């Protein structure tokens, strides 16, 4: 209420030694990291490590409500961290904020497996467009 | 300190002190593989970055470093999950331009 308060607010640390601290600050409910780490974008490595220890919704809910905007990029991170699929599928299926199918297709083409996204497929092809 | 860890493990590779290094990884290293995990195979002190990229799960990079390492069975064993066409097409065109049919047609399962 106090601590990650300034992590949103103030931005004059070394947020990298800071984030380093976070990594080393074993405190078991971190979500300022979900703020400043992506504020300075250590996020692939971030979420990588996270799931590595573990990751359930936290970046997910962050990019959910804090910021849907980073969806595609974190999506890329998800498949570079090589993980499952139905979650982000539902994310797209559940209300999405700001997102383009034209970047999703490019990312997943880089990933080579576009297979399911029929909701957002409807969104794209019903614009005059697979 | 993370940097001293990184340089320490890099030196352990330098002095090829393998088993101790790897069992140390069971300790909370917090070091920087893909920096030293790179530095090893960069120095070409192979058979070491292998273990690293394994225990830190460095797919594609672990497979490529396996190939470069002289490891090829486990290399394809990992690449079947990685499916990175790189070494596949390497051997493929090496044998095709060489008019060969064994290694290319063997590894051609990823085409």
């Amino acid at each position: 209420k106090e601590v990650e308060r300034i992590c949103r607010e103030s931005n004059c640390y070394d947020p990298e030694r800071v984030k380093n601290f976070l990594k080393e600050a074993k405190l078991t409910d971190q979500l300022p990291l979900i703020i400043v780490c992506d504020r300075f974008d250590f996020v692939h490595d971030l979420v990588l490590y996270l799931y590595r220890n573990n990751l359930q919704k936290y970046i997910e809910i962050y990019v959910q409500k804090v910021n849907p905007s980073r969806l595609p990029v974190v999506i890329g991170g998800l498949l570079d961290v090589d993980c499952s699929e139905d979650v982000i599928k539902n994310l797209i299926l559940v209300v999405r904020g700001q997102f383009s199918t034209d970047e999703l297709v490019a990312e997943v083409e880089k990933r080579n497996r576009l297979k399911l996204l029929l909701p957002w497929l409807e969104a794209r092809i019903h614009e005059g467009c697979t | 300190e993370s940097y001293v860890e990184t340089e320490l493990i890099f030196a352990l590779a330098k002095t090829n002190r393998l088993a101790e290094l790897e069992e140390f990884i069971n300790g909370p290293n917090n070091a920087h593989i893909q920096q030293v995990g790179d530095r090893c195979y960069d120095e070409k002190m192979y058979d070491a970055a292998k273990l690293l990229y394994n225990n830190v799960s460095n797919f594609g990079r672990l497979a490529s470093t396996l190939v470069h390492l002289g490891e090829y069975q486990a290399a394809v064993d990992g690449a079947r999950k990685a499916n990175s066409t790189r070494t596949w097409k390497e051997v493929c065109f090496a044998c095709v331009d060489g008019k060969e049919f064994r290694l290319a047609q063997m590894c051609g399962l990823h085409i």
